[PDB]
């Protein structure tokens, strides 16, 4: 929600992206996140979670529904590879506009 | 995907099949070619159904005369709905391949309560109530009165079905239960009776066991029409228990009092009938002299003559006598008494009730009660239960036993004693299926080793093969934890149940496993009392609060409403990132009914080997009789009952679609060779000695690593 | 023992269930503490009904239903008659026709006058006592002894 509040007023041309480095599998939230997923899809904010020591189901659906990618750390060397891969710009999909 | 099976060519809808599927299909074709009953096990909850259905359809096409039709039975209606979905997909694939419709029919039967279109019976959900209301509406008296067309609510659907469906049968197609309800509404016919008639000409029929095992209702729809049909029972590893339940009848003091009141109402109704209409209803006596459904199977059932009970008053007095004998025999306060033949002999001697007249008691009850034009059978149902017991006891006691419990368990003194008539061997009741049908395939998942099953059920198997799931990835990584952080034995023995150290080890293991495991976890205990004791100990200690912080915790209770609400919230917790830890009992109906899939019950925890209490006297008859006949050791059968139950309650996580998941058994007993040997082959082969007896911490670490491996894509 | 008690001294049940019902020609609930009553004055007369009893007409029973008491006793007496085995008659109907007449006799004796039943039973006596009653009576002990073991 904080990221959405800041990114809502961002220009349409730029690609709004979020990389959640998830460590604790639990997610205690005041409101259901499935509803927020709809707003994220409407706002075309790509969210690509990187989980740690857990294949979180809510984040799996988050990533695939919002268009981002989900991954889990095999080790520190693979963590380096994952973040270095995320460095590069992501391809623009149909929803993306220039 | 056309597979060039050794026997023939078989179509298949999905793109690829694992080698276990090839082995399954070839073994199944071998059994069908031998035309002999057999048993086989397949790991996957789903996929086996499609392979089996495709092979059966191809075999039917190749040798239509060999197999008349397929009778595929599933545990529950919610489960059989998935089967009908699979069959519909397969039929659509085959129809697309052929380019045209073929004379193939497939349908599912279900209770009038589950499916019906009458608004009066719609609000009511209780099955006996639906049965009684439907019997009243469709009664021969109501039909004759409908012929008169007098002012009275008559159920038009059955009449319209009699007028139309009798003349015209449904050409072909696949109809789920819900879709069949819509078809019945559209055509003004019964979704129930239409399917019942289609059973005469249906290629595939699917219904639960209680539609095919209990002689009361099974026989009528499983008549000799299917002389040579492929009958298949799916996931029917708990077939002995259901087959026994189809025979066991429980008599209680409250039920007996209700029976007495119903009998008084019966007498009053008989007097009213005598004063109002006597000759027309007396014609029943003539047809009786000429000579709720009977519980006697095909050959056991007899219809020579009703016996000495030839009139309403005589039959009523006979029931009064037998009810008085049962009432006193139950009121006696003493230790549990077993008396299969001695009960019949003592009844005959004490109250002068001969076994031959007692044999036809239930059948004459059905006929005489029909004569009375009663409002419904729901009110008198307890009397019909007592009559079924009365006829069964006089029918046979060679492989049965009457147990009397003046005092119930869990109560030092209770004024509601119970008389059980629990069976001891399922072969007696399942004999008609094997004998009538040319071949029966008991396809099951999580099956404890097949060798026992022929001993329990008297049949000569053709093939005995165990199929192991093979995938490019190790979907399942089961483990057994017997040593805690204290390196102390963690066996959940009866004498070791009270051990606070063992309870603490279980709590700490659950805490760490919940910390590492992703959302969704289910832990199965051995009993409600043991689960409550462990929960209370964890509550007194701080372990439970830490578990609550780490993840949400839900618990099961005997009450079905609370169970359903808790499971409904558990599903939402699994969907969300909170996660959930569902504590349940292995014998709980929730464990058998529920199915766990991807992101549901990810890590299955088994706290203690599931063993039934060693005080319930019913199991004593069931067990010592098996020792005496068929020569099964008491410990052997007990460990088999534990391993089969554990496999049932732990095999859900591998439902289908190759969804990862780990099965952890927190009991050193599972590490014993006998338990491992009796464990299903597919789980055991994956299990290895390296992880056989991991400490709590080691198990947690390996679980974390395995979850890491499974997280990444193929 | 579940009965609330004897119609007059219904005290004796909430006392305790050791006592057992006493059958009588009245088909009429009684308790031993009340049998002392019926002996001490009247000596064989029902308290309310006043039905005479030859010698107290008392025998121990444990069936709370007086109708069942009378029916069972009458059936016990009747079984001494028409005890011929089923196989003695090859006719299919005759197997249970005579049992129908027997149970009709039982119901007749329970309520309606037993004079006709007694005259009929004399008629059946004169014929059956010669062969069938003696034979089946003797064979009862043999069959019971074999069945018990
Ligand atoms: S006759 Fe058919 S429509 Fe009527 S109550 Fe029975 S099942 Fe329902
Ligand atoms: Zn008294
Ligand atoms: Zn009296």
């Amino acid at each position: 929600s904080i990221a959405m509040q800041t990114l809502k007023h961002m220009p349409g041309h730029t690609s709004r992206e979020v990389l959640i480095i998830f460590s604790s599998l639990t997610t205690c939230d005041p409101s259901n996140i499935y509803d927020l997923i709809k707003t994220l899809k409407a706002a075309k904010i790509r969210v690509s979670v990187i989980g740690l020591s857990a294949e979180v189901r809510v984040c799996t659906v988050l990533a695939r529904e919002t268009g981002g990618t989900y991954h889990v750390i095999l080790d520190e060397s693979h963590y380096k590879e994952l973040l270095t891969h995320h460095v590069s710009p992501p391809p623009a999909s149909s929803s993306s506009e220039c | 995907m056309k597979l060039n099976v050794d026997g023939l060519l078989v179509y298949f809808p999905y793109d690829y099949i694992y080698p276990e599927q090839f082995s399954y299909m070839r073994e199944l074709k071998r059994t069908l070619d031998a035309k002999g009953h057999g048993v086989l096990e397949m790991p996957s909850g789903t996929g086996k159904t499609v392979s089996l259905l495709a092979l059966i359809m191809a075999y039917q096409r190749a040798y239509p005369l060999e197999v008349t039709k397929l009778i595929y039975c599933s545990r529950t209606v919610p489960e059989i709905e998935k089967v009908i979905e699979e069959l519909r997909k397969l039929l659509n694939f085959y129809e697309k391949q052929e380019g045209e419709k073929l004379p193939f029919l497939g349908l599912a039967l279900s209770s009038r309560k589950n499916l019906c279109i009458h608004p009066e019976v719609t609000p009511l959900r209780f099955g006996k109530d639906v049965d009684g209301k439907c019997h009243s509406l469709t009664a021969s008296y109501v039909r004759a009165q409908y012929q008169h067309d007098t002012s009275l609510p008559h159920c038009r659907f059955y009449e319209e079905f009699d007028a139309h469906g009798r003349e015209v049968p449904l050409p072909a197609g696949i109809y789920n239960l819900d879709d069949l309800k819509a078809l019945g509404r559209r055509q003004g016919w019964c979704p129930y009776f239409l399917a019942r008639y289609s059973i005469l000409h249906a290629n595939v029929v699917v219904y639960s066991y209680h539609y095919l095992l209990d002689p009361k209702i099974a026989d009528l729809v499983s008549k000799e029409l299917a002389r040579k049909a492929v009958v298949v029972f799916d996931e029917a590893h708990n077939i002995d228990n259901v087959c026994i339940d189809s025979m066991s009848v429980n008599l209680t003091r409250r039920t007996l009092d209700r029976c007495q009141g119903n009998l008084e109402t019966l007498q009053k109704t008989v007097l009213r009938i005598k004063e109002t209409d006597e000759q027309r209803l007396r014609d029943e006596y003539r047809r009786l002299v000429e000579g709720a459904n009977p519980v006697l199977p095909d050959e056991v059932l007899q219809e020579a003559v009703p016996g000495s009970i030839r009139t309403a008053e005589h039959f009523l007095g006979f029931l009064r006598r037998l009810l008085e004998y049962v009432k006193w025999r139950l009121r006696v306060q003493h230790v549990v008494q077993e008396s299969p033949p001695a009960f019949l002999s003592g009844l005959a001697q004490r109250v002068c009730i001969q076994r031959k007249p007692l044999r036809f008691c239930a059948e004459r009850l059905r006929s005489l009660l029909h004569t009375l034009e009663i409002t419904d059978l729901a009110d008198f149902s307890p009397l019909t239960l007592l009559a079924n017991f009365a006829t069964l006891v006089s029918t046979y006691a060679k492989g049965f036993t009457i147990i009397i419990e003046p005092f119930d368990d869990r109560t030092p003194t209770i004024a509601n004693p119970i008389l059980h008539f629990s069976c001891m061997d399922a072969s007696l009741a399942i004999k008609p299926v094997f004998e009538r049908f040319q071949s029966v395939i008991i396809t099951s998942g999580t099956l404890s080793p097949l060798d026992i099953y022929p001993k329990i059920l008297d049949f000569h198997p053709v093939t005995m093969a165990t199929f192991t799931m093979t995938l490019a990835r190790v979907c399942l990584c089961p483990m057994i934890i017997g040593r805690g952080n204290d390196q102390v034995a963690i066996s959940s023995k009866f004498e070791t149940r009270e051990d606070i150290a063992v309870i603490r080890n279980y709590g700490n293991l659950l805490l760490e496993m919940s910390a590492v495991v992703p959302d969704g976890i289910v832990a199965f205990f051995t009993s409600y009392q043991y689960m409550e004791s462990t929960v209370a100990s964890w509550y007194e200690q701080g372990i439970l609060e830490n578990i609550q912080r780490n993840k949400l915790l839900f618990i099961e209770t005997q009450d079905g409403a609370e169970t359903s609400v808790a499971l409904e919230k558990y599903q939402e917790a699994c969907e969300n990132g909170r996660g959930a830890i569902l504590l349940s009992v292995a014998r709980g109906k929730v464990s058998e009914g529920i199915d766990f899939v991807h992101h549901y019950g990810r890590a299955v925890i088994m706290f203690g080997v599931p063993y039934v209490y060693t005080q319930s006297r019913i199991l004593k008859a069931r067990l010592e009789y098996l020792r005496d006949q068929f020569q099964i050791r008491e410990n052997d059968f007990l460990t088999f009952d534990a391993m089969r139950h554990a496999a049932q309650c732990v095999g859900r996580a591998i439902r289908g679609k190759t969804d990862y998941g780990l099965m952890v058994f927190a009991d050193k007993r599972f590490a014993r060779g006998d338990k491992r040997g009796k464990l299903p082959r597919w789980i055991q082969e994956h299990l290895t000695d390296a992880n056989l007896n991991l400490t709590v911490d080691e198990g947690v670490q390996v679980a974390k690593y395995f979850l890491r491996q499974m997280a990444q894509p193929f | 023992m579940d009965d609330q008690g004897c119609p007059r001294c219904k005290t004796t049940k909430y006392r305790n269930p050791s006592l057992k019902l006493m059958v009588n020609v009245c088909g009429h609930t009684l308790c031993e503490s009340c049998v002392d009553l019926l002996f001490v004055r009247g000596a064989g007369n029902c308290p309310e009904c006043g039905t005479p009893l030859r010698k107290s007409n008392f025998r121990v029973q444990l069936f709370e239903d007086p109708t069942v008491d009378k029916e069972v006793e009458i059936r016990k007496k009747v079984l001494k008659i028409y005890n011929k085995r089923e196989e003695d008659f090859p006719s299919l109907r005759e197997y249970n026709d005579f049992l129908e007449e027997v149970e009709e006799i039982v119901f007749n004796l329970t309520n309606n006058v037993d004079l006709d039943n007694t005259k009929k039973k004399m008629e059946i006596y004169q014929k059956e006592n010669k062969d069938v009653i003696q034979k089946n009576k003797l064979k009862l002990t043999r069959e019971q002894e074999e069945l018990e073991e």
